[PDB]
């Protein structure tokens, strides 16, 4: 009944939360590395400048 | 309501009215409201993945432009 | 008001709002799909409620009268 | 993303639904069965009353 | 072997003495598909003898336990 | 006359073969319900037991 | 065999003798032992019947030429 | 089951017996009357000869 259905979509919604969270670490993982290279890369071309 | 956020939470709260005044169980309540809390926390991840998905991809052109 | 009439008042709400924010019809529309399959979900499970609670008081009665 | 969660939703509810429609007749014939039971046992009470 | 080797035999036998009496074969055809029927009907009438009894059992034992 | 009487057994036998498929999943269902009935009977006699 | 009704009559004592054999309760075997019987008067009601109405018909044209 | 199915079978085939019976005292009764007049039919004929 509706206490069942209750029972199972917190569990399709928990899982689908803990599935967002690990594509959201990577993701800001992923940023992290590519600014990185972003400020190497961009003091690069400014040492060129000068 | 401002947005579909606002919207969302306003309807839930009238629903929430309603079954407190209806007498719904505490442990009931209490699951649908956790059940609230993590559809609002994963629409702001959608959205955040939305956007971080976007970023990336420009930061991948503005690395190679910078190289 | 009943569960039914306050999530039909917060479904014309939302489809509204959604029609003023420009949204795509195919998603509109897809949520009319829920909207049906959600209204329809509500009487069969009100059926399964009745017949399982009436279902539980006959074994009872039965255990009772054996 | 949001339109992929609401193609699973239809999915889902919609094999839910057709779940019911078939619990619907399991619990008709669950109550056929367990009148015929009771009134066999009320009969059966009935006789060692005398 | 049994009650259906001895009916497979019978149904034999019939067919055989009813093709030498010259019988109707539109008579002949609507026997042979009575004879599948019952063959079936068979098979059908074993399957619901065995859960009906395992369904009378395990009433009794869970009126016995209740 | 004999004719008659063979298409009507025909008619006959073929409704109660459905009838028989039917009345197989009825029973089907009639023992889970019951085999699930059972496992919960014997488990409280079991805690009566302590 | 000398003819459907003597194969019947013989198809049947073999079904008795092997129930008996087996070991069927008494009351189903009288059950369909009058059953047999039942079905063989019907039977020879059933021969009577063409019979008879093949007759009928000879006399009304019969009595038709007399007249 | 095949004892509620022999008690079936013993009402049709009675029914049918039952039928088969009245049909067949009917139709010698047709022949009776029939029979009668061919006897009455013929004695005339006879007559006519003498
Ligand atoms: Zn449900
Ligand atoms: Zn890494
Ligand atoms: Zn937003
Ligand atoms: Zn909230
Ligand atoms: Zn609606
Ligand atoms: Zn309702
Ligand atoms: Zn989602
Ligand atoms: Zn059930
Ligand atoms: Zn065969
Ligand atoms: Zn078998
Ligand atoms: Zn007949
Ligand atoms: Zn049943
Ligand atoms: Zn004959
Ligand atoms: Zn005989
Ligand atoms: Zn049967
Ligand atoms: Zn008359």
């Amino acid at each position: 009944g509706t206490y069942e259905d209750l029972v199972q979509a917190q569990k399709e919604i928990t899982a689908h939360n803990m599935q967002l969270r690990e594509q959201t670490k990577q993701l800001e993982h992923d940023m992290a590395e590519l600014r990185d290279q972003s400020q190497l890369l961009l003091k690069a071309r400014c040492e060129e400048l000068k | 309501a401002a947005s579909i956020e606002q919207l969302l939470e306003r309807q839930w709260s009238e629903g929430q009215q309603f079954l407190l005044e209806q007498g719904t169980p505490s442990d009931i309540l209490g699951m649908l409201k956790s059940l609230h809390q993590l559809q609002v926390e994963n629409r702001r991840l959608e959205e955040q993945i939305k956007n971080l998905t976007a970023k990336k991809e420009r930061l991948q052109l503005l690395n190679a432009q910078l190289s």
